[PDB]
């Protein structure tokens, strides 16, 4: 029973970079890597547990997702995110959302909830809404 | 972009990914994330991959491809990863990076640029965490 | 849905799709004809697919690169692969349909697992073929 | 070896009880005419791009087809289509998706593929995209 996850790939400079800078990354994938461990330790679904490290990598604002998104031309939030159960070789995905905290855990709900594989902004809000999923102000991602 | 893919104690693997896209993106345009086999991909039979890149990595379809090289082409996870992203990728003028696990617990964390944030570990056992190359 | 595929005298592969996505269909809702991969694939090396069916089935099965995979690393026939794909795979995950493939030998093939396919094909200076029904 | 165009206009449920020879051969008409354009085209030397890029613009201007003029409705009585064009030469790609403003998605298709980085292009965005670059606005109703 195993976990990897990753926070993105990209030009990183040991240079402009300080220790301190690189522990809190180093700290945060750390928690999200154990927190997934514990649970896979427990018998969690390998959904349940790649679900909840992507919700914590979106909640955590050093990683481009969730709080800490980047912005668009246009100074807007635009969130894409999907899920794939390896067991049933269902998938779910949203694209272009803004009023979504959590964009995997719509991915999620359009994978067990729907017919679709993919929803886009409006449509996936609509969709996530009338299942109980919070409105949300892109600001927080800021 | 960020990703999480695992192997469960009952033998089910599975894949996510979630991002704000490009910096500066031209809105309504669609990356790799959301589409199925290219940000992320999911088979009990093969293995998990989610990516992290877009254009290249749709056309590419990076995440199945690592499945296909391995169901059909007969190669090993390594084998794979080492394909698509160190050879495939960067001739495909595309940077970028993975996490993938397979069925029989093998883990693989290859990326072609400078860095890559990334984690994993067996369940029990203690965790490992990277930025760079090696 | 509605595609097509074709190999040029210079020897290039090229696929295309359109739709209006299933009937009552939920709005702001992605099939497979727009996604490449699922709907449609061309590549000169392997094969130029583009497929019709049940939307969520053939994202998930990435029908339209698993033909061009089956053949590139399987070693597979356009015909293997096909019949692979359309008749194994996607009966088992639910999904009737079908496609139209060439490959980059000239191979045509236009397997569906359906009651019906509108489809046609030819060659150059030569006459078409057309169906509806199987056979 | 030797140039071929295939086409399809949809697969599903087609029952011999539901139609008259006459029905069929519009059908098989449609087809052929389509079909025909295409291996005109491949004999005249031309590419495989614009050849499946030419078929596919019949067949959405073709209302016997889902596809363009003769799509199907969404629940909310509007009509929203995708479409993917492919070349295997350069393994370039471009595609729209949930556009409702566009005559020809194969034609906005193409136009992603070539006068943009992106591959994939979602409703307005797709629309705007494509406006700016000399496409004609043009109602939903004209596929009713
Ligand atoms: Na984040
Ligand atoms: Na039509």
């Amino acid at each position: 029973a195993v976990i990897a996850i990753h926070g993105g790939a990209g030009a990183i400079s040991r240079a402009q970079m300080s220790l301190q800078q690189e522990l809190r990354y180093i700290e945060a994938l750390s928690a999200i890597v154990e927190t997934g461990q514990k649970m896979l330790e427990a018998g969690e679904s390998a959904l349940d547990v790649v679900t909840e490290a992507v919700r914590l990598l979106e909640e955590c604002p050093l990683f481009n997702a969730g709080i800490g998104a980047v912005f668009t031309r246009d100074e807007t939030h635009e969130l894409d995110a999907c899920v794939m159960d390896g067991n049933t070789l269902k998938a779910g995905a949203v694209a272009g959302v803004s009023h979504l905290r959590n964009p995997v855990l719509a991915a999620r709900l359009v994978m067990e909830q729907s017919p679709h594989v993919m929803m886009i902004g409006e449509g996936a809000e609509n969709f996530a809404f009338a299942r109980g999923m919070e409105r949300v102000s892109p600001e927080i991602f800021s | 972009t960020v990703g999480a893919v695992a192997l469960d104690l009952d033998g089910n693997l599975a894949a996510a990914t979630s991002t704000g896209g490009m910096t500066n993106k031209l809105p309504h345009t669609v990356g790799p994330q959301p589409l199925v086999g290219a940000g992320c991909y999911a088979n009990n039979a093969s293995v998990a991959v989610s990516c992290t890149g877009g254009e290249v990595f749709i056309r590419a379809l990076a995440a199945y491809d690592i499945a296909a090289l391995m169901d059909y082409g007969g190669l090993s996870l390594a084998e794979a990863c080492e394909r698509v992203v160190m050879e495939k990728l960067p001739a495909l003028g595309g940077s970028g990076g993975l996490i993938a696990i397979d069925h029989e617990g093998n883990v693989a964390l290859p990326f072609n640029t400078e860095g890559m944030y990334r984690a994993w570990g067996y369940a029990g056992d203690t965790p490992t965490t990277g930025i760079y190359r090696e």
